[PDB]
RNA sequence: UCCAGUAGGAACACUAUACUACUGGAUAAUCAAAGACAAAUCUGCCCGAAGGGCUUGAGAACAUCGAAACACGAUGCAGAGGUGGCAGCCUCCGGUGGGUUAAAACCCAACGUUCUCAACAAUAGUGA
């Protein structure tokens, strides 16, 4: 309603490096609630990480993060912070702060959540993507249909946008979620399916945007 | 030491109207300090149930929670389109706190076998120094599937990754891509590349493959 | 302090008196609300010379509440019967969730302050 939480301070950081999130709280006196941070790694579940208690100001952390992080609150600024030291790629995630409801109103449930800040813990550098065509061979064909698309390899950070023919082609287009390679860079491919007949007459070009590197590529996929 | 919350199942498919049930077992008494949350892709979780069985204010009454001993289940009388989402139980009886693994409630639809396409590395990417082989399972259901790579009939291992789409807003199907990565050296040696797909839709594993050049 | 309604009134029961608690009131003390020891005497092990606490008061744990998981403060207000203790089971009462609904009428489910100590358990009448 008027109660609201807005975190900030997330960004890119080398491993072992350090970073401090803050959670600005409006709509209520932060000092009468209990604040928690909770994180969610890409494609993983929620993980409770730390909390602070009203009145006592007691502190509580999760095994996986105990010792390296510290939570605290500034009454004056009505804000909560999370000091994150000795970060490791392992720690990459989205970090939400959440407040505990009032005992009478919502027991110990976390009733209000932040939008979340993204904390990326990499030691890799910003790179534009390579874009290779996935040529529609006779081994990428079924019935009167043939699949094709382009591989978007080795880039960082996310995200990347992809379209086909400026965006006039959207039927049967699947663009897969990015995948963090072991090289440290990302990767993903967009594919589409189309009438085998059109292959000879119709053109197919995948437009690839990558703001983070002001890169903009347009590979023309075509039967080899 | 630390209390565990074992949620199940991990995924679950239902139709509008269905009565859906998600269960969560605590590794030891938690009294009633359990909450349930709904979450939707890339968005803050939302409180549904608190204190084990109390419906959080604002939440639709079709949602409910109950407690038998150390077992906690969240129910939905009558599944609604907005309810397709993921759900988490959470215990707040003891520190540190813990959430269940999560339960994704997906849309049910009739089985569909995947189409299977295979793409060899482009000459371009070869000139570069590495080789990626892409295997595409397209428009299929349910989600559980199985892709194995084999070069010269050797079972590849820990040298390929895969990615999966969301249910298609159109036909509720999934599409999945598996990518195999070789050094140009490894690649240039072997001749025949293949992926084997196992899906409930196929009465026997599909093998799609090609030969270098 | 008083009055009323109700529930208790504490070594087996019952009643009266003292005395207690909740609710409403003020000598015209209203009209109310509320009201769980009903049925049944279960199973296994251990202990005593003899097993039966709707009583208070204090210390611990634990719980509820105080913007409150700990720390700080206040409160113990709901659990009951199956006779000592432990464990189990059945029933009752309670709020809670679900089911069926006109309806917690009825059905399902788990869940509900314990331990330690001291004092008091009356006077009387009637009875196992
Ligand atoms: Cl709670
Ligand atoms: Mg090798
Ligand atoms: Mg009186
Ligand atoms: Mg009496
Ligand atoms: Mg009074
Ligand atoms: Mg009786
Ligand atoms: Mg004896
Ligand atoms: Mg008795
Ligand atoms: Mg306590
Ligand atoms: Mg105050
Ligand atoms: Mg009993
Ligand atoms: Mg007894
Ligand atoms: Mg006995
Ligand atoms: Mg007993
Ligand atoms: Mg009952
Ligand atoms: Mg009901
Ligand atoms: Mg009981
Ligand atoms: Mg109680």
């Amino acid at each position: 309603s008027e109660v609201q939480l807005v975190e900030s301070g997330g960004g890119l950081v080398q491993p072992g490096g350090s970073l401090r999130l803050s959670c600005a709280a409006s709509g209520f006196y932060i000092s009468y609630s209990s604040i928690h941070w909770v994180r969610q790694a890409p494609g993983k579940g929620l993980e409770w990480v730390a909390s602070i208690s009203p009145y006592s100001g007691s502190t509580y952390y999760a095994d996986s993060v105990k010792g390296r992080f510290t939570i605290s609150a500034d009454t004056s600024k009505n804000t909560a912070y999370l000091q994150m030291n000795s970060l490791r790629a392992e720690d990459t995630a989205v970090y939400y702060c959440a407040r505990q409801g009032y005992r009478r109103r919502s027991g110990r449930g976390f009733d209000y959540w932040g939008q979340g800040t993204l904390v990326t813990v990499s030691s890799a550098s910003t790179k534009g993507p390579s874009v290779f065509p996935l040529a529609p061979s006779s081994k990428s064909t079924s019935g009167g249909t043939a699949a094709l698309g382009c591989l978007v390899k080795d880039y960082f950070p996310e995200p990347v946008t992809v379209s086909w023919n400026s965006g006039a082609l959207t039927s049967g287009v699947h663009t897969f979620p990015a995948v963090l390679q072991s090289s440290g860079l990302y990767s993903l491919s967009s594919v589409v399916t189309v009438p085998s007949s059109s292959l000879g007459t119709q053109t197919y070009i995948c437009n690839v945007n990558h703001k983070p590197s002001n890169t903009k590529v347009d590979k023309k996929v075509e039967p080899k | 030491s630390d209390i565990q919350m074992t949620q199940s199942p991990s995924s679950l498919s239902a139709s509008v109207g269905d009565r859906v049930t998600i269960t969560c077992r605590a590794s030891q008494s938690v009294s009633s300090a359990v909450a349930w949350y709904q979450q939707k892709p890339g968005k803050a979780p939302k409180l549904l149930i608190y204190s084990a069985s109390s419906l959080y204010s604002g939440v639709p009454s079709r949602f409910s929670g109950s407690r038998s001993g150390t077992d906690f289940t969240l129910t939905i009388s009558s599944l609604q389109p907005e309810d397709f989402a993921t759900y988490y139980c959470q215990q707040s009886y003891s520190f540190p706190s813990t959430f269940g693994q999560g339960t994704k409630v997906e849309i049910k639809r009739t089985v569909a076998a995947p189409s299977v396409f295979i793409f060899p590395p482009s000459d371009e990417q070869l000139k570069s120094g590495t080789a990626s082989v892409v295997c595409l399972l397209n428009n299929f259901y349910p989600r559980e599937a199985k892709v194995q790579w084999k070069v010269d009939n050797a079972l590849q291992s820990g040298n390929s990754q895969e990615s999966v789409t969301e249910q298609d807003s159109k036909d509720s199907t999934y599409s999945l891509s598996s990518t195999l990565t070789l050094s140009k050296a490894d690649y240039e040696k072997h001749k025949v590349y293949a992926c084997e797909v196992t899906h409930q839709g196929l009465s026997s594993p599909v093998t799609k493959s090609f030969n270098r050049g």
